[PDB]
């Protein structure tokens, strides 16, 4: 009579990795890398994204007429720029400071859009409907940003202009404006009588005055003059004050920001979809619990941790060995 | 191949056994059988649990993570970003691909020792009542019915029992 | 039957370790690599104080905001302390002009040698010294103003042109501070400066500015519609800074001549100084400690245990005890 | 346990041994007593001691480490600087977490082989001048006086001197 | 060691034996020699080969890398930049340091383990138609002159054969 | 007395010592180093390109042309980039070259340039004086002098009248444009050589734009100088116009740059010679010729190199504990 010891053997075909050999077959393992996603681009708290599509952050906030489809946006889980990301500024420029409002709206979950200074009645004394270029045009026609308002002589006079809002939406206000930087003397006449204009914007912690820059540059859509965009975020309770002589392109539409974590802005050509998801990549939502992944770096939610890796399998049995 | 049993002494394993990772072969007599070993395999089953949720634990879940945008006078800042972002995906991907490796050597290892601390165990039990093959089988030197065998596996053989039985057939 | 046993030793040890295969083994031998514990106190490194700016921060101290007069006198120190109330900095409102990299460079300064570097009382003969005073820095019940900086006016009618240069012959960089003042009005500008169109212009071997007064109603701030901003230079051994103005100068009354030295920082802690020595401080508490990691806070100053998220590092240094 | 003797054909430790980590208990004629091993428990401790040191000298000290300031145009470096900390905190608490783990793993393993070693020195020394209980124990098959069993504790016994009587007995 | 074989219950290595890392030395009427043992030395050789080259593969090569520069109003970036640099050099100074420690630790203990189990291989093999010395040597019951030796040496001794001759000497 | 066989393992006379977790100093009878610490001491083509030595130059004196740099004036392609603790000619007239940093980050990504006149001296400023622009600052040969790529304009005659001129990028490549502003230290300085009391100077691509005006500060003379310049550059693309439109002020482009674009090259500071050998891994020390993954040689490297660490020592074993006795 014999009685042996002995150890488990299957039809594993599973491998994995050793310090001393490669590719030895286990009876049981665990993949800890994640390699799949769903292909599209999802919701988060069952939040939808926002889809900036053709356009870009600079032409969403000014309102590039190129952009109207965002026009009723108002909440997102994220934002979405494309490889056909390219409205933006239609009037040639510097946007002053855009790679830092572009990190601060990556923590706004959601705003509301509010006419700080209304078209019809904030300016009795300045032109308001002439405010338009082929650099921006919109139906074939010469048009302007939605959310700007280019301000000209009445007439043949500029008047000094002092416009104040004070912030009593309980949040942070997000406003823009241009500055106008026509390239000769004589368009700088025709568009603001005053040769020696200038813009001054103040509030509690912002303080700038801007002068014409008159020179001929290379056109750009058309264009010798350059316009230049600012911001600022007016706190709860302070007040915004433009003065000028000329060369202010107003605010006319500003943002009541939402603060909110987790949120981001990604790039990606995969398409939007009813779906809901714990974790979001430009490639397409993953839906796991491993603890790695090698689908993409940028991550939005909860995400496992980002490797070069290809394979990432641990042995939990033990040599397989049938024979 | 740390402990010489799994690919070594005990050349193969058995695909006849499958309730568990180690066990017996028996044969009587009152017939032949394959019996997984509970306490061994259970020990083994709680060790590697324990081993992967260990390594999961360890590796914090990444939160939203997204890229950072630079003008073309902060290359500088933008090449630092980068290092910084290559440099901790070197790091982390070194960390999980070593742990990976080192933990299979560690495991395979394991499950050879936990065989081998079976086998010594019931050469243990038996002492001279059985003789050694070197394969991980023992030839008793008495009739061991399946009661005897049931003894054998849990641990409970009674050595006096058949000592003299074995002496003389011996 | 005569016999010997071969066994191991166990103990009445209750530490427990973990292990990849097991938790809480209880061991009959271990070592804790953990820090856990300070003494609640901000302490003496090297047998030197720290700095505490209490109520004010480091603005309010370089140009000596009137609530910061107990600063005053301070010369030396082994780290900073700001705490949850260091609010009296700037207090005429306006911009302070590179104030983080300030912060940072005051980070490798051990002590310095504050001096009078333009006398108050010989240094300004055709202009104003005793008028600049403002509601916006009150003490005590009365308008006053930086004990460091001195708000030039006009004298009668009249602000002529002033030039003063200062040589640096202290052997070492002299951190020079000053501002330009802003007012909100032409009206304003004429009271206290007369000149309408007035400039202040610095120079030094690697400073050049000329700064021209911008004139506009900003919000009030602390019942300002003006601004300041406030400007700082190093000024390198043998190096010459020169100040000429028409106006609108908040010129440098005392300045400060540096001792470089490492290991030095500012911390933000509301724990209590106390007349103890430590060769690790933490803005919760110093540590005393020859372990390799601490749990108690990533900010350290000195020589401390690499900080770690960790609760429990404990290292078998025995075996698993089987009493 | 890897190497089968703590916790494992050795049940349990002895709270009477407390001058080292392994060692022996004995009964003769003359009367009983624990002795710890010398050479095994030094060997042992020098071990761990160096463990401990290049555990310990691998993590150079945190030298001066405070937080920086930014201003409200600066989000950008903040939150690199940010990144920067944590990322550096989760790999420093991720090498201390997991190298304590591993470590006390394979410290454990070397207590029990250094047990394992020092029975089978013994075994090898006594030959079948003494039967193998299987506990640890060791019954000898002649008169071992306190001098014989100091021999056998520090590896000088001398078999031929009792194979005689032994066989005699055996 | 952990395995107990080098400088264990086999004192010392052999400087004789040349052409490999374990083997036997033989004694017999026709002579005396050293002889490596193909099998196991071979296993150990494509082991270490593979672990050397793992641990060389899992570090990716330094492609250019330069040094920035900063003006005197950048500290905070100049200090971060070194920050940066520093920690990662920590790290895998650390990383290279701590991993030559603990592979070269299991790549003695694998030795060790090899010793012991080609001991145990043999031990198996001759049963007692050869008694243990002690210190990693057998001596034969029977004669075995260098046909049976190179038996015991490839892994086909047949004991059976053996030991009747055997059973007449042991008694 | 009978036949015998015993095991064993290999001792030999290694004197070889690797550290392990329970014991250091352990010797074996095989072992491999994973640590390079030998270089040969030199400066070396890479590529089989030489490196470009700046020698008493630096980076800012180079682009600029100081006249004490002229034998830099014929460099046109390299491998990396050179400077010296003696790299003291650069900016010879006192004044700050802005954003000269992020100007040394992309030159680390040229391997080569083609230099050209982009507003040739001769013919490019008939209303403006262009002879006049020399100064003790840049002396050179014992003479007043002044940077080789640009051109100092002053007034003609009792005026300088608004210029404008452009140069349109046809060179099919990135072309470095460099330029100065002058900030003379009183107002009488300024009408003495611009006429102008409101000067400024505008300069214009697609993508750039920006306006400077002179900011008069009496100040102290450095290298005999109370007036500064400022140094400034742009990337024109190709394709691209860049235009300079100026009432005073202008330190005029007269060469510049079409830049070739090539990875792995940057910028070192060594003093280590340079010589006609060449390498996979240069460090400012010396070159590397290694297949090691670890060095403790440099942080700083040129090309495939081994990871820099701080150990002074890696050796794995390989064999077993040597114990020959
Ligand atoms: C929303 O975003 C889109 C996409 O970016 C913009 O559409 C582009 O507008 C630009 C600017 O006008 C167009 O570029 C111009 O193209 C002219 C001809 O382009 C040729 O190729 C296109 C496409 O293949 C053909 O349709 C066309 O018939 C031509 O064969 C050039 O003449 C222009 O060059 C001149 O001006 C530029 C300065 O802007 C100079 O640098 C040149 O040297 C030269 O003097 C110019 O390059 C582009 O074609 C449009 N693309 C598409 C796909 O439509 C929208 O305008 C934009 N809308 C708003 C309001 O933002
Ligand atoms: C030293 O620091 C202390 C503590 O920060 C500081 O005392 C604080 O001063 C301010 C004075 O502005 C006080 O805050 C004010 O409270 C009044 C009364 O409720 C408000 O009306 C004020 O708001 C008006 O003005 C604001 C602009 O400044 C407007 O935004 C607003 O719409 C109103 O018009 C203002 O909020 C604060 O109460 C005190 N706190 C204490 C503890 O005394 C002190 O002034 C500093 N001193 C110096 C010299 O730096
Ligand atoms: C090229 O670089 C060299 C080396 O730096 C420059 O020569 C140096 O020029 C400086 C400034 O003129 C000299 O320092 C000065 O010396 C005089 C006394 O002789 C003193 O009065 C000044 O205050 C200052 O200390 C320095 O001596 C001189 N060094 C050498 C080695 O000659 C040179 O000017 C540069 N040329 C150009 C065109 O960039
Ligand atoms: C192994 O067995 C399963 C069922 O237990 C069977 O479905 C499968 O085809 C087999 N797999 C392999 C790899 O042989
Ligand atoms: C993700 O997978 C789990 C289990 O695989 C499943 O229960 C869950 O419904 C899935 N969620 C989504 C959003 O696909
Ligand atoms: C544990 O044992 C030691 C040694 O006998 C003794 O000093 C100590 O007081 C004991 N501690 C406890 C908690 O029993
Ligand atoms: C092993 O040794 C025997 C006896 O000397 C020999 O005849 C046989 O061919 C060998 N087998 C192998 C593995 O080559
Ligand atoms: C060690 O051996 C080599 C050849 O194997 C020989 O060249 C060298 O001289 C020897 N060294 C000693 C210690 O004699």
């Amino acid at each position: 009579d014999t009685i042996c010891i002995g150890y488990h053997a299957n039809n594993s075909t599973d491998t994995v990795d050793t310090v001393l050999e490669k590719n030895v077959t286990v009876t049981h393992s665990v993949n800890l890398l994640e390699d799949s996603h769903n292909g599209k681009l999802c919701k988060l708290k069952g939040i939808a994204p926002l889809q900036l599509g053709k356009c870009n952050i600079a032409g969403w906030l000014l309102g590039n007429p190129e952009c109207d489809l965002l026009l009723t946006a108002s909440s997102w889980s994220y934002i979405v720029e494309t490889s056909n990301s390219e409205n933006g500024t239609c009037y040639p420029g510097d946007f002053i400071d855009y790679e830092e409002l572009r990190e601060q709206l990556s923590s706004v979950s959601s705003f509301e859009k509010f006419e700080i200074f209304p078209k019809t009645s904030s300016w009795p004394n300045h032109e308001t409907t002439k405010g338009v270029t082929a650099a921006c045009s919109y139906a074939g026609a010469s048009s302007f940003y939605r959310n700007l308002l280019w301000l000209t002589k009445k007439g043949s006079s500029y008047p000094k202009l002092s416009k104040s809002y004070v912030n009593n939406k309980g949040k942070e206000v997000l406003v823009l404006w241009g500055v106008h930087h026509p390239p000769t003397g004589t368009e700088q006449q025709s568009l603001y009588q005053n040769a020696d204009a200038y813009v001054s914007v103040g509030s509690s912690k912002y303080n700038r005055r801007f002068t014409p820059e008159i020179a001929a540059r290379p056109k750009v859509r058309g264009q010798a003059g350059r316009m230049n965009y600012y911001w600022t975020l007016l706190e709860p309770g302070d007040t915004i004050t433009f003065e000028a002589t000329g060369n202010l392109i107003a605010p006319w539409y500003a943002f009541a920001l939402n603060r909110g974590s987790g949120s981001g802005i990604i790039t990606s050509d995969a398409p939007v979809h009813d779906c809901n998801t714990k974790c979001q990549t430009p490639h397409g939502a993953i839906n796991s619990s491993l603890p790695f992944q090698n689908i993409h770096p940028v991550t939005i939610g909860e995400c496992p941790k980002y490797v070069r890796s290809t394979k990432l399998r641990m042995a939990t049995g033990l040599r397989n060995i049938p024979s | 191949g740390l402990f010489g049993a799994i690919a070594g002494f005990i050349e193969g394993g058995w695909t006849g056994m499958i309730d568990g990772w180690y066990g017996y072969h028996h044969q009587n007599e009152q017939g032949s059988g394959y019996a997984a070993d509970q306490k061994s395999t259970q020990n083994a089953i709680d060790g590697i649990t324990n081993k992967v949720n260990s390594v999961i634990e360890k590796m914090n879940t990444q939160f939203t993570a997204v890229g950072k945008e630079f003008n073309n006078l902060e290359r500088r800042i933008e090449n630092l970003n980068k290092k910084v972002d290559d440099g901790f995906l070197d790091i982390w991907t070194y960390n999980a691909e070593l742990l990976v490796l080192l933990e299979n050597e560690r495991t395979l290892d394991f499950h050879d020792s936990n065989v081998r601390n079976l086998y010594e165990k019931v050469k243990s039990q038996l002492k001279n009542n059985a003789k050694e093959i070197g394969n991980g089988c023992f030839e008793f030197y008495h009739k061991c019915d399946d009661a005897c065998m049931e003894s054998v596996r849990n641990g409970t053989y009674d050595y006096p029992k058949y000592s003299e039985e074995s002496k003389l057939n011996r």
